[PDB]
RNA sequence: GUUUGACCUCAAAUCAGGUAGGAGUACCCGCUGAACUUAAGCAUAUCAAUAAGCGGAGGAAAAGAAACCAACCGGGAUUGCCUUAGUAACGGCGAGUGAAGCGGCAAAAGCUCAAAUUUGAAAUCUGGUACCUUCGGUGCCCGAGUUGUAAUUUGGAGAGGG
RNA sequence: GUUCUUUGUAAAGUGCCUUCGAAGAGUCGAGUUGUUUGGGAAUGCAGCUCUAAGUGGGUGGUAAAUUCCAUCUAAAGCUAA
RNA sequence: GAUGGGGAAGCUCCGUUUCAAAGGCCUGAUUUUAUGCAGGCCACCAUCGAAAGGGAAUCCGGUUAAGAUUCCGGAACCUGG
């Protein structure tokens, strides 16, 4: 099919070509040994789902109204920061200790100014295959980018 | 009380005398689901072979001889004519 | 009109072939399978054959186009459907991980349940105690064979469970009538409201899965006569009168698990054969089967202590003593012996016979079955 | 003549069934006499007693059916409101009255006040 | 954000590496119907900027038109007339073809109205739009007060009758002295001025 | 793992629910576009940015809160009337063509996004389904959405901190 | 005019001080071709080639350079009489 | 002469099997994953266009103010089941 073909020959086209230095870091990415050890940190801080929201929407009620605080018995949230404007906001603070960068997107020019913004910001980057995998973590279909900002001791 | 239409459109109501006979028999909308089961579906499978569900009595334990006897020799006839067949 | 084209009209119209029904239901070969059986439309011989397959003499399965127009609406058609997509978002669930969002999909949805299809093909009581009797064998068969893949425990659990009601309401309300043992394990006979229903219970004994035989066709048959002998025990229990589904004691369980264990509750007989064995108690020993003679002394109302319940853990009213080994030691004076041929030979003619006869070590009159 | 509408109302369904099979019997016999007469002035209202209990068998059907889809979104397109092509289309009062949620708070702040020029 | 990093690079129209993504995309493009469905934005930046929000019921759709000048559809190449009339490729059209590109996604997609256009690529033959359109059907646009202008019977086929921001260019529509000729219309204000008011006592 | 599964793009349904066409066309918004005619007979020109042709709307449309007019002691969204004026300007500076600012009146009304982290919680929204006070509302459940939906902010200002 | 609920240490405005105060690109602009205007050496529009900046940019109805002053804030949008 | 497509400011124009995912047939305890479709086969194209071309099958006799290979009587044949 006309569709199957286009994908295919887009695929060969890239190759092809020379391509301009600045694209093309990508594709050169973190390996799977290193990758592997990435995520098992970042599963840990998974972000609250619409779920339990709902269930920490209701016991606050419950302590809150009766006793005292400001919603602040409830304790303080650690999670990765999935929003791209969010974590380029996150960057240049700085805040963010890494930060993960998808090698796909089909805008492309998206995220070609990131690795260059961490380098100048002195984050430490790095760039994960598949935009897929970071959409995982973070309870999104893809996620772009991913920045973890805090951690527990 | 609910009632399914030919139409498949699922209403609440009460007293099945308040919806009108002419709505659940005829159809409102293309595709109606059945009411009537077929004439094809009550007559009964076609009988293969013929299962006896009543047992011999030689397959009793304990059983008499002439019957015992009588159902060794019935079969004794099945076997030897396919070791016959066999040979 | 004009000149009219051949294989349309006629045999050619009447029956379609699996293949067809299969592809216009749009449901797959597994699944096809199990609706034919819930139906059940049953497979058909055409007359003239190579009328009906435009024209191979080749060997095929035809249907009634008519029957599967039938079975093209219907609601677990539906569900079966609703399933599918439900194993599709369980494995994305699954497939992120992202595991109490799966634990949620588990607990929130609706499995298809056969009760609309049991009411309209039998409707209704004196239709399906005909047809019961078929059922019967099925649910005593797949009670007793051990739990493996292909079949799993709890489908044996369920099975158990409607038997043991079964034979509980026939033991309370007694209904036995023709009793007879055979090698092909026992048969018996119940005359329940009319018509006469013929059963076979297999001795427990551990065996055997050949692997030849299909399950996912024998399940469905199962699971369909699961739930028309579920309205069946339903009505009965409620009629006789008494609260259905019966609870059940757990530390009598833990004895035996059997007859004895369930108990019934509320909200003289037919005679002769219910009312033998009254003011009358046997104490069955070890080595006979406690299974099928407790029932069956039980459903002719007598009382019953076993020697298998007491290593678990009075002799003071006990008439009759059952007991078949080669020689006994020793006997007391009161009481009387017999084996359990006895039982058997009783219950067919309903007399009584004499006890002088049987007795250990001694042989026996023969048996023979009263058909 | 003929049949009067306040009448056919307290009727049963099965009754008006058997009214207008009547009727139409009778307006079948009518028509042998009028094609050997030049007129015949009874045919005008047994035509119009037809048409009488027609309507009235309508009526019944329909106000029975407007009960039954009563208070559910999605409903017969005939059950529906006709009103005109352009009024059918084009914002609901909900959907109008609407205002977000930076000028609500303005109108609250700010309102048209009522003043007047004396004293 | 992402804003100012896009909207800088996004001028960098010649650099190597924007030049690379331009060389690669028109061919995608080139193989692709002349309308179709773009699945997102290219330039999520533009788009945003023009009014796409990432919300049920706004579309974009990508669209090819042929460049050069307007053809006569005289035949035989003839004039019948005047040598006024003079060279027949020389005649240029007075919308452009970006408002061209919005005319033939609203012939297509009828239902929808077209909100604004973007410029995505260019070659010999073809320039590329990407068309940003709205669903005033659909009842998240309806309710939320922000776009439910678009809803309103006035705003039929924008496109058709030159009100987008390419159409009010075209027809020469600002504040000043230097737009005299058409203002408040062009046609409108000659039919004004040329006309003969007289009142009932003469004046 | 020669397996299973995430995404992306692209399809298909008599799938659930919507929507476009055609008519009218005096007025309105665009496109396209003559010739007769008047100039000596005419290729500039004029008739005319007109008729015919095509596309799109409404009770009005379009225009609209300045990348304006001005050179004043400056005015202050848009439209229309009176005036500016047969003026400036254009043109075989021939025939002919031809505005606008200010001034007086009619009517008057102002505003919204994009771009700044909510990150102590996507706070946002369509749909389905069950009840209800049904131009809609509450609960539960599929989805949309972080390649960004809400709240706060539009240059007259404004935001965070005190 | 009457009558029932009051929401709210909630929302909105106001003074002073102190760091920030982000603002739309194959666009603006220029060349050439055709068209258009009273717009005159080019008023507006279109095609094709080139293509910006941020104490910046546009305009100031005569041609350019040098230095000023005035004036608005484009390349997105809605809105009665 | 529709469709897929491609031109055209547009009324519409080109093109007709063409740069299309253009349907409908067989088998299945496809043997284990135990409640989810698996393995194969076939190959061009909508529709309109003949009361003289192609094309299933009926003859005699009777009858009406006006009709008949079409009604009546008898005697035939064709197609599909």
């Amino acid at each position: 099919p006309e569709y199957v073909r286009v994908q295919r020959q887009k695929k060969i086209l890239s190759i092809r070509l020379k391509v301009p230095p600045t694209i093309a870091q990508f594709q050169y990415t973190l390996d799977r040994n290193t990758a592997a050890e990435t995520f098992k940190l970042f599963n840990k801080y998974r972000p609250e789902t619409a779920a339990e929201k709902k269930e920490r929407l209701t016991k606050e009620a419950a302590a809150v109204a009766e006793g005292k605080s400001k919603q602040d018995a409830s304790p303080k949230p650690y999670a990765v920061k999935y929003g791209l404007n969010h974590v380029v906001a996150l960057i240049e603070n700085k805040k963010a200790k890494l930060v993960l960068i998808a090698n796909d997107v089909d805008p492309i020019e998206l995220v070609v100014f990131l690795p260059a913004l961490c380098k100048k910001m002195g984050v430490p980057y790095a760039i994960v295959k598949g935009k897929a995998r970071l959409g995982t973590l973070v309870n999104q279909k893809t996620s772009a980018v991913a920045a973890l900002t805090e951690v527990r001791a | 009380q609910k009632v399914k239409l030919p139409s498949g459109i699922k209403l609440d109501v009460e007293k099945k005398d308040q919806i009108p006979e002419e709505l659940l028999k005829k159809s409102t909308t293309s595709w109606s689901t059945a009411s009537v089961r077929p004439s094809t579906l009550d007559i009964e499978p076609i009988a293969v072979k013929e299962f006896t569900e009543i047992p011999h009595a030689g397959k009793s334990y304990n059983p008499n001889n002439k019957a015992w006897s009588e159902l060794i020799n019935k079969e004794y006839k099945e076997e030897k004519a396919r070791e016959d067949e066999r040979i | 009109m004009r000149i009219k084209k051949k294989n349309t009209r006629g045999n050619a119209r009447n029956f379609i072939t699996r293949s067809q029904a299969v592809r216009k239901l749009q449901v797959s070969l597994a699944d096809f399978r199990r609706l034919c059986i819930f139906k059940g439309i049953y497979p058909r011989e055409p007359r003239n054959k190579k009328k009906a397959n435009k024209g191979s003499t080749a060997p095929t399965t035809f249907y009634y186009a008519k029957d599967i127009q039938y079975l093209m609406h219907e609601p677990v058609l539906a569900k079966f459907r609703e399933h599918k997509t439900f194993a599709r978002k369980l494995t994305r669930a699954l497939g992120r991980g992202e595991v109490s969002s799966a634990k949620r999909l588990e607990e929130n949805r609706d499995s298809y349940t056969l009760d609309h299809i049991i009411k309209e093909r039998y409707p209704s009581f004196p239709d399906a105690i005909r047809d019961i009797d078929d059922a019967l064998n099925m649910l005593f068969l797949f009670s007793n064979l051990p739990s493996t893949n292909q079949v799993s425990s709890k489908i044996i659990n369920d099975a158990q469970k409607i038997c043991n009601q079964w034979l509980a309401y026939v033991a309370k309300e007694r209904l036995v009538r023709k009793v007879f043992v055979s090698i092909k394990g026992v048969y018996y006979q119940a005359n329940i409201k009319g018509e006469e229903v013929r059963w076979l219970v297999p001795f427990k004994f551990p065996e055997n899965i050949p692997s030849d035989v299909d399950f996912r066709i024998m399940l469905t048959f199962l699971e369909f006569y699961s739930t028309l002998l579920h309205f069946v025990l339903y009505k009965l229990y409620t009629d006789s009168g008494l609260i259905y589904p019966p609870k059940l004691d757990l530390k009598k369980d833990k004895i035996i698990s059997g007859l004895s264990s369930y108990i019934l509750e509320s909200r003289k007989y037919d005679s002769p054969v219910a009312s033998l064995f009254s003011a009358f108690v046997f104490y069955v020993s070890r080595e006979v089967p406690i299974d099928i003679l407790e029932f069956l002394i039980l459903s002719c109302g007598g009382n019953v202590i076993s020697e298998a319940a007491m290593d678990q853990i009075d002799m003071s009213k006990v008439t009759h003593q059952i007991v078949d080994r080669p020689v006994l030691k020793n006997k007391v004076a009161g009481r009387t012996y017999i084996q359990p041929q006895w039982i058997f030979d009783c219950i067919n003619k309903g007399e009584l016979v004499p006890a002088n006869k049987y007795l250990p070590g001694e042989a026996l009159p023969p048996h023979l079955s009263p058909w | 003549a003929g049949v009067k509408a306040y009448e056919l109302r307290t009727k049963s369904k099965e009754q008006l069934a058997s009214q207008l099979v009547d009727l139409k019997k009778e307006l079948a016999e009518l028509k042998v006499q009028k094609l050997s007469r030049p007129s015949l002035p009874k045919i005008k209202t047994v035509r119009k007693s037809i048409a009488c209990v027609l309507t009235v068998i309508n009526e019944q059907q329909r106000e029975a059916v407007r009960q039954l889809y009563k208070g559910k979104k999605y409903q017969p397109k005939d059950l529906r409101a006709k009103k005109t092509r352009a009024l059918r289309r084009a914002l609901t009062k909900f959907e109008a009255s609407q205002v977000t949620e930076k000028q609500r708070k303005k109108q609250i702040a700010f309102p048209q006040r009522k003043y007047a020029i004396k004293a | 954000g992402a804003y100012k990093y896009l909207e800088e690079l996004q001028r960098k129209k010649q650099s190597d590496v924007l030049r690379f993504l331009q060389r690669v995309r028109v061919w995608e493009y080139r193989q692709k119907n002349v309308i179709h469905r773009a699945a997102r934005p290219t330039r999520p930046d533009k788009a945003r900027r023009l009014g796409y929000k990432a919300k049920q019921g706004f579309v974009i759709y990508r669209v090819r038109v042929r460049r050069g000048n307007r053809k006569r559809p005289v035949p035989k190449g003839a004039t019948y007339g005047k040598p006024t009339n003079q060279g027949v490729n020389e005649l240029k059209y007075q919308r452009s073809l970006r408002a061209t590109a919005e005319e033939r996604v609203g012939r297509r997609a009828a239902n929808l109205r077209v909100l604004n256009s973007y410029w995505v690529n260019q070659d010999s033959t073809y320039k590329y739009f990407e068309v940003i359109l709205v669903d005033p059907q659909h009842k998240a646009i309806r309710r939320d007060a922000r776009y439910n202008w678009i809803c309103d019977p006035v705003h039929k086929h924008r496109e058709a009758r030159g009100l987008t921001a390419t159409g009010k260019k075209s027809r020469g529509i600002n504040k000043g002295h230097k737009f005299n000729n058409t203002k408040a219309g062009r046609r409108k204000t000659w039919k004004r001025q040329n006309t003969l008011s007289l009142w009932r006592y003469r004046k």
